[PDB]
C-alpha cells in the first residue's frame, strides 16, 4: 500500500524538472562529436607510428 | 621423385682411367632418373664401367658400330 | 612484513666451498626472481647473479660465471648460491634482493639484512660525477649519473634505478624506470634526463638521508650498478 | 689386360622382381582408399553437413588420402616402360602426391591434437576455427612439401632430379625431412596425446571405457607397424649415404629391395587409415546400414 | 486505489511534457552530415589463454592493461599492448559476471552468482593479489560492480538494488532501490556524480550518488535491458537490450533520440560501448559477431566479425586507441 | 626484435600460463551437479546424502571431485544467468513424489522440467531425476490414487506401474532422446547407493562425451 505511495511520490518529484528542447540537445551534442572527430582514432585509422599495436 | 620407382641402374661413384677402345666392343648411355648422367661401356669379355661423357672416343665408336 | 635473512658468512679459506643460504619469510617467494649484490668493505655494489621465478632462467656476472650456482628451495622458501674457488676479491658482503618483473612492477623491492664473508690473504659501464657532495638539512641535491649506452629502450622507458644505502643498513629502492617511486618512500625524490644522461632531485633534504646513491641500470645483463655518492654535512 | 676397382652393378634383376609386386600394391590400394575415402566423404557431408570440429579433419583426411590413392593410377600407368607415351606431367603429379601424404600425416597429427584437448581440457573447437586449422594445416603440407617437388625437373622420357646440378648433399637433406615430417613428430605427438588421454580414461569404472583405448592402440599399433620399418629402412640408407656404417652392392641391392617393399606397405598403411578413425564409430556404422542402397 | 489511478495520470503528463519537446529527430537535423563511411577494424592481438565463457572485462585508466573475468574461476589482468599476462587471480566461487579496474590501477573488483563481488588489492608489498575484502549484503546477483574510486564502488544486483558501498568501513551507504527488476548494467558518467543502471524492467534509470534518489526515469524498450554506456558528454547514454536494438536516450531532453535497429538483425545485445568522440557507438550482438554504429546517423558502418561464439563483454580505451570485443569462446580480440 | 627485461615479464606470462593448464586439467577432473527441485521438494534431502547465494558442495568419490550446485537461492529471473551453466555435466534434479496433491505442483515442475530440458543451452546435457520421499509417497498412494491431480490417468493404484508411468510421463517431454539422457533414481534414505548411481550417471555421460568427442558412440 505505501509501496504506492513512494512510487507515486518518485513520479512526482521526477516530473518536477525543466526538459530542454531536443533541438538544442542535439545541437550540442553533435557540435561535441565534431569538436572531438579530430582525437578519435577509431573514426580515422590513426598511421601506424602513433598506434601501438 | 620416390624409391618405390626408380628407372636409373647405375651406381657410378668412382669413374675409371684410359681404356683401349678396340677392346670396348660395345658401349650404352645411362637412364639419366638420379642425375648422373653417364655412359655404361663393356669390355670383350662383357664386363660393365662407367664412364664420363667427356670422353669423345665414343664417338669414333659410333663409326665402326656403323661400319660393324 | 616481508623478510629476508641470510646466513653463513664469517671468515673462510681461499679456494674452498661455502653454500650462502638466504631465508624468506613473509612474500610469494614462488614468483619472485631473486638476485644476489655484492659490496666489497671500501667500495660500491656489484651484481653477483640473477635467478628467475621457477628456476626458468639463470644468469651470472661475467666475472663469477661458472664458479658459482642459485639453487631455490620453494617448498621451504629458501634460495642458496654456492660459491667454489673463492679469490682475494671475492670478500665482500652479500645480499640477497627480491624483485619482481611485470608492467609497473619495481624491481629491488627489498634487500637483505647481509652477511659478510671473508675469504683469506662489453658490458655498460655507468659512471658517476663525484664521490661526496656537502650538503646541509633543508636545501636541494641533484645527484647526476651519466651512462654508456642508450638506456631508452624501443617501448620508450629507460630502465635506470636508483638506491640508497644508509650507515650500517641495507640499500632500498627509491627511483624505479628513471621517475616512478618506490612504494614506502617520500615524493621528495625526483628523476630526470634523457638516455645516457640522469639525474636525481632529492627536495628538502632532512637527517637520516645520507646514504650513499649507487645508480644501475637493467636494460642488459650483466646489470652494472655506479660508484655511489657518499654525500655528508 | 686389366681392370679397375670401381664398376657399375646394374639393377635389372631387382627392378624386374620388383615391378609386380609394386604394379599390385599400387592397384589395391587405389581400389581400397578409393572404396573407403568415397564412402567416408559422403557419409559425413552429405547428410549432417560438416557438424563438428573432427568431421572437418576427417573430411580432409579422407580428401589427403583420396589425392594420394588418385595419383596412383598415373604412376602404375607410367611404370610399365610408358617412356615414348603417356607423357604425364610429373612436376604436378609429385606435387598433388607429396602433399596429399604429408597432408595426411598431419591431419592425422591434427585428429591426435584435437582427441588431446577435448578429452583432457574440455577445450572444443568450433567447426569455422576448425576449417580454419584445416587450412592452416594445408598450407604447411605445401610448405613441408616443397623440397621435394620443386626439384623434379623433366627430360624428354621420364622425370628425375638432378644431383650433379645442384647439393650433393641434398637428398640426405630430403630424406631426413621425409623421415622428421611423416614419422619422428607424428608418432611422438599421437603417442604423447593417445597416452595421456587413455590414463585420463582408465579412471572411469564404466566398461565402455574399453573400446576407445583400444582403437587407440589399433591406430597407434596401425601407424608403427605399417611405418616403423620403411623409416629404418630411410634411417640406414641416410646412413649409407653418411657412408658410416656401408658394404658393397649387395647391400645397396637388397637396401633397394627392402625400400621399395616397406614404401609400398607404408602406401598400403593410408587405404587401411579411414577405417580406423570413422568406421569404428557407430554414428557412422548405422548412417552406412541407412545409407548403403541411395 | 486512488494512488493507482494518480501514478497513471502522472505518466500521461510526464509523457505529454516529453512530447512538448520533441520537436526534430536527432536524424532530421544530422541528416546533412556526411557519414563516417566504413569502419575496418582488425584483430591486433589473441591472446588464447582463457578456456570457459567470458563474461566481463574493464580496460585500464592508463589504455594499456585490462582484466578480464572468465567462467574457469580466474580473472587475468592483461597487458595489450604486449599480450603479456600481468595477474591471475584464482577465485573463491567461479561464477563470475562481472569485473571492474579501479581508475588508479591498484584495486579490481568481480563477482557473479554469488551475491559477492570481492574486491581485490594488486599493488601490495606482501608480492601476491589477495582478497582485499569481501563485500556482501546483496540478495540476488551481482552483474555490475564499478569503481568509483579506491573506497566507493557502485554494485548492480538481481535483487533491483544498486548499491553504494564503501570499502574501508566494509558496510554501504546508500541503496538505489526503486525499480523492480534485475538490474544487469551500470554506467557512471564521466564526471563521476551520476550513474545511470539498466535493469529487466525495460526501463533505465538515471541515479544521484550523491543524493541516493532516482533522478530520472526513461522508457521505450519492451524486452530486458542488458547493457548500457555513457556518451563522453556525458549527457545521454545508449542501453542494449534484447529487443536486437539499441536506443540512445539524453538526459537533459529526458527520452530517446534513435533507436539503433536493423531488420536483419534478430539476435540480442550484450555490452555496448562509444567512441572517445562518441561518433562511433560499438555494441556486442548475440550473433557472434560485434557491430559499430555511426552514432549520429543510425545506420552501420562495418562488421567486427573476428568470433565464434557471442561476444559477451567490450570495452573502449580511454585514449580511444583500441576496442576488445571478449567473446564466449574464451579470446578476447584487441580489434583496432 | 626482441625486449630488454620484458623478456622475465613474458617468462611470468608464461610461468602462469602453465599454471593456468595444469589448472584447466584438474578442471577438467571435476564433474559439475547443477541441482534445481520445487521449494524445498527434496534439495535438503540429497544434499544431506553426502558431505547466501550459490552454495557450492565439493566431495569426492571413488577418486573422482563432484561439485554441486544449489541454485535454488537465486531468487531472480533464471534466464539471466542460466547461460552461465552451459557446460554443466550433469543437471541432477530432485521432484518430491507426496508432493502430488498441492498447489498438482508437480505440473509447475513439469513446467520447470518444460524450461530446463527443452532449453537452448542444455540441449546436450543428461538431467539425473530424482523422486525421492517413496515412504510418504507410498503412504499418500494407499489412501488416494493419482488422478486427483492428473485425471487422464486410469491404470491402478500400485506403487510400481504408476510410478513407472510417471517416470516416463516426464521422459517423453524430452524432445530429443538421441543427444541426452534422462536417468532417473527413485531413492529416498538408500545410503551410499544413492551416491553410488550419481557416481555411476556422471561416468556414464563423461564416457558419452569422451566417445562423442572422439567419434565413435
Amino acid at each position: 500500500i505505501a509501496q504506492a505511495r513512494k512510487l507515486v511520490e518518485q513520479l512526482k518529484m521526477e516530473a518536477n524538472i525543466d526538459r530542454i528542447k531536443v533541438s538544442k540537445a542535439a545541437a550540442d551534442l553533435m557540435a561535441y562529436c565534431e569538436a572531438h572527430a579530430k582525437e578519435d582514432p577509431l573514426l580515422t585509422p590513426v598511421p601506424a607510428s602513433e598506434n601501438p599495436f | 621423385q620416390h624409391h618405390g620407382v626408380t628407372k636409373c641402374n647405375i651406381t657410378c661413384s668412382k669413374m675409371t682411367s684410359k681404356i683401349p677402345v678396340a677392346l670396348l666392343i660395345h658401349y650404352q648411355q645411362n637412364q639419366a632418373s638420379c642425375g648422373k648422367r653417364a655412359i655404361i661401356l663393356e669390355t670383350r669379355q662383357h664386363r660393365l664401367f662407367c664412364a664420363d661423357p667427356k670422353e669423345q672416343w665414343v664417338k669414333d665408336a659410333m663409326q665402326h658400330l656403323d661400319r660393324q | 612484513d616481508v623478510q629476508l635473512v641470510e646466513s653463513g658468512g664469517g671468515l673462510v679459506q681461499p679456494g674452498g666451498s661455502r653454500k650462502l643460504s638466504c631465508s624468506a619469510s613473509g612474500f610469494a617467494f614462488s614468483s619472485f626472481g631473486m638476485h644476489w649484490v655484492r659490496q666489497a668493505p671500501e667500495k660500491g655494489l656489484e651484481w653477483v647473479a640473477y635467478i628467475s621465478s621457477g628456476s626458468g632462467t639463470i644468469y651470472y656476472a661475467d666475472t663469477v660465471k661458472g664458479r658459482f650456482t642459485i639453487s631455490r628451495d620453494d617448498p621451504k622458501n629458501t634460495l642458496f648460491l654456492q660459491m667454489t674457488s673463492l679469490r682475494s676479491e671475492d670478500t665482500a658482503m652479500y645480499y640477497c634482493v627480491r624483485s619482481i618483473y611485470y608492467y609497473g612492477s619495481s624491481p629491488f623491492d627489498f634487500w637483505g639484512q647481509g652477511t659478510t664473508l671473508t675469504v683469506s690473504s662489453s658490458d655498460i659501464v655507468m659512471t658517476q660525477a663525484t664521490s661526496s657532495v656537502p650538503v646541509t638539512p633543508g636545501e636541494s641535491v641533484s645527484i647526476s649519473c651519466r651512462s654508456s649506452k642508450s638506456l631508452l629502450h624501443s617501448n620508450g622507458n629507460t630502465y635506470l634505478y636508483w638506491f640508497l644505502q644508509r650507515p650500517g643498513q641495507s640499500p632500498q629502492l627509491l627511483i624505479y624506470r628513471m621517475s616512478n617511486l618506490a612504494s614506502g618512500v617520500p615524493d621528495r625524490f625526483s628523476g630526470s634526463g634523457s638516455g645516457t644522461a640522469f639525474t636525481l632531485t632529492i627536495s628538502r633534504l632532512e637527517a637520516e638521508d645520507v646514504g650513499v646513491y649507487y645508480c644501475m641500470q637493467h636494460l642488459e645483463y650483466p646489470l652494472t650498478f655506479g660508484a655511489g655518492t657518499k654525500l655528508e654535512l | 689386360d686389366y681392370d679397375e676397382d670401381a664398376t657399375p652393378c646394374v639393377f635389372t634383376d631387382v627392378l624386374n622382381q620388383s615391378k609386380p609386386v609394386t604394379l599390385f600394391l599400387y592397384g589395391v590400394v587405389f581400389l581400397f582408399g578409393s572404396i573407403g575415402n568415397f564412402l567416408v566423404i559422403f557419409t559425413i557431408t552429405w547428410r549432417r553437413r560438416i557438424q563438428c570440429s573432427g568431421d572437418v579433419y576427417f573430411i580432409n583426411l579422407a580428401a589427403a588420402d583420396l589425392l594420394f590413392v588418385c595419383t596412383l593410377p598415373l604412376w602404375m600407368q607410367y611404370l610399365l616402360d610408358h617412356n615414348s607415351l603417356a607423357s604425364v606431367p610429373c612436376t604436378l603429379l609429385t606435387a598433388c602426391f607429396y602433399v596429399a601424404m604429408f597432408a595426411s600425416l598431419c591431419f592425422i597429427t591434427e585428429i591426435a591434437l584435437d582427441r588431446y584437448y577435448a578429452i583432457v581440457y574440455m577445450r572444443y573447437r568450433p567447426v569455422k576455427q576448425a576449417c580454419l586449422f584445416s587450412i592452416f594445416w594445408w598450407i604447411f603440407a605445401v610448405i613441408i612439401a616443397i623440397p621435394h617437388f620443386m626439384v623434379v625437373t623433366k627430360k624428354d622420357n621420364q622425370c628425375m632430379t638432378d644431383y650433379d646440378y645442384l647439393e650433393v648433399s641434398y637428398p640426405i637433406i630430403l630424406n631426413v625431412e621425409l623421415m622428421l615430417g611423416a614419422f619422428v613428430i607424428p608418432l611422438s605427438v599421437i603417442s604423447y596425446c593417445y597416452y595421456r588421454i587413455s590414463r585420463i580414461v582408465a579412471v572411469s569404472q564404466s566398461r565402455h571405457k574399453g573400446r576407445i583405448v583400444r582403437v587407440l592402440i589399433a591406430v597407434v599399433l596401425v601407424f608403427i607397424i605399417f611405418w616403423l620399418p620403411y623409416h629404418l629402412t630411410l634411417f640406414v640408407d641416410t646412413l649409407k649415404l653418411l657412408k658410416w656404417i656401408s658394404s658393397s652392392c649387395e647391400f645397396e641391392r637388397s637396401l633397394k629391395r627392402a625400400l621399395i617393399l616397406t614404401e609400398s606397405l607404408a602406401f598400403c598403411h593410408c587405404c587401411l587409415n579411414p577405417l580406423l578413425y570413422v568406421f569404428v564409430g557407430t554414428k557412422f556404422r548405422q548412417e552406412l546400414h541407412c545409407l548403403l542402397a541411395e | 486505489d486512488q494512488l493507482r489511478q494518480e501514478a497513471e495520470q502522472l505518466k500521461n503528463q510526464i509523457r505529454d511534457a516529453r512530447k512538448a519537446c520533441a520537436d526534430a529527430t536527432l536524424s532530421q537535423i544530422t541528416n546533412n552530415i556526411d557519414p563516417v563511411g566504413r569502419i575496418q577494424m582488425r584483430t591486433r592481438r589473441t591472446l588464447r589463454g582463457h578456456l570457459a565463457k567470458i563474461y566481463a572485462m574493464h580496460w585500464g585508466t592508463d589504455s594499456r592493461l585490462l582484466v578480464s573475468a572468465s567462467q574457469d574461476g580466474k580473472l587475468i589482468i592483461w597487458d595489450s599492448y604486449t599480450t603479456n599476462k600481468v595477474h591471475a587471480i584464482p577465485l573463491r566461487s567461479s561464477w563470475v559476471m562481472t569485473c571492474a579496474y579501479a581508475p588508479s590501477g591498484n584495486y579490481v573488483a568481480c563477482g557473479g552468482l554469488d551475491n559477492i563481488c570481492s574486491i581485490y588489492n594488486l599493488k601490495t608489498r606482501e608480492g601476491n593479489v589477495r582478497v582485499s575484502r569481501e563485500l556482501a549484503g546483496h540478495t540476488g546477483y551481482l552483474s555490475c560492480c564499478r569503481f568509483l574510486d579506491d573506497n566507493q564502488i557502485v554494485t548492480s544486483s538481481g535483487d533491483t538494488t544498486c548499491a553504494l558501498w564503501d570499502i574501508e568501513t566494509g558496510q554501504q551507504t546508500t541503496t538505489f532501490t526503486g525499480h523492480t527488476g534485475d538490474v544487469m548494467s551500470l554506467s557512471l558518467a564521466p564526471d563521476t556524480r551520476l550513474f545511470v543502471s539498466g535493469a529487466c524492467d525495460a526501463s533505465a534509470k538515471l541515479w544521484d550518488v550523491r543524493e541516493g534518489m532516482c533522478r530520472q526515469t526513461f522508457t521505450g524498450h519492451e524486452s530486458d535491458i542488458n547493457a548500457i554506456c555513457f556518451f563522453p558528454n556525458g549527457n545521454a547514454f545508449a542501453t542494449g537490450s534484447d529487443d536486437a536494438t539499441c536506443r540512445l536516450f539524453d538526459l537533459r531532453a529526458d527520452q530517446e533520440l534513435m533507436t539503433y535497429s536493423h531488420d536483419n538483425i534478430i539476435c540480442g545485445i550484450t555490452s555496448v560501448s562509444f567512441s572517445k568522440s562518441g561518433r562511433l557507438l560499438l555494441a556486442g550482438y548475440d550473433d557472434f559477431n560485434c557491430n559499430v554504429w555511426d552514432a549520429l546517423k543510425a545506420d552501420r558502418a562495418g562488421v567486427l566479425a573476428g568470433h565464434d561464439n557471442r561476444v559477451s563483454c567490450l570495452g573502449v580505451t580511454d585514449d580511444g586507441m583500441a576496442v576488445a570485443t571478449g567473446s564466449w569462446d574464451s579470446f578476447l580480440k584487441i580489434w583496432n | 626484435t626482441l625486449s630488454a627485461e620484458d623478456k622475465a615479464a613474458v617468462e611470468r606470462s608464461k610461468m602462469i600460463d602453465r599454471n593456468l593448464r595444469e589448472d584447466g586439467e584438474k578442471a577438467a577432473r571435476e564433474v559439475k551437479l547443477l541441482l534445481l527441485g520445487a521449494g524445498e521438494s527434496g534439495k535438503s534431502t540429497i544434499v544431506k546424502q553426502m558431505k547466501t547465494g550459490i552454495v557450492e558442495t565439493h566431495f569426492t568419490f571413488k577418486d573422482l571431485h563432484f561439485k554441486m550446485f544449489d541454485v535454488g537461492g537465486q531468487r531472480s529471473e533464471r534466464k539471466k544467468w542460466i547461460h552461465c551453466f552451459e557446460g554443466v555435466t550433469a543437471i541432477i534434479f530432485c521432484v518430491a513424489l507426496s508432493d502430488y496433491d498441492l498447489v498438482n505442483r508437480m505440473h509447475e515442475s513439469m513446467k520447470l522440467f518444460d524450461s530446463i530440458c527443452n532449453n537452448k543451452w542444455f540441449t546436450d546435457t543428461s538431467i539425473i531425476l530424482f523422486l525421492n520421499k517413496k515412504d510418504l509417497f507410498e503412504e499418500k498412494i494407499k489412501k488416494s490414487p493419482l488422478t486427483i491431480c492428473y485425471p487422464e490417468y486410469a491404470g491402478s493404484n500400485t506403487y510400481e506401474e504408476a510410478a513407472a508411468y510417471i517416470q516416463c510421463q516426464f521422459e517423453d517431454l524430452n524432445k530429443r532422446k538421441d543427444t541426452k539422457e534422462i536417468y532417473t533414481h527413485f531413492t529416498c534414505a538408500t545410503d551410499t547407493k544413492n551416491v553410488q548411481f550419481v557416481f555411476d550417471a556422471v561416468t556414464d555421460v563423461i564416457i558419452k562425451n569422451n566417445l562423442k568427442d572422439c567419434g565413435l558412440f
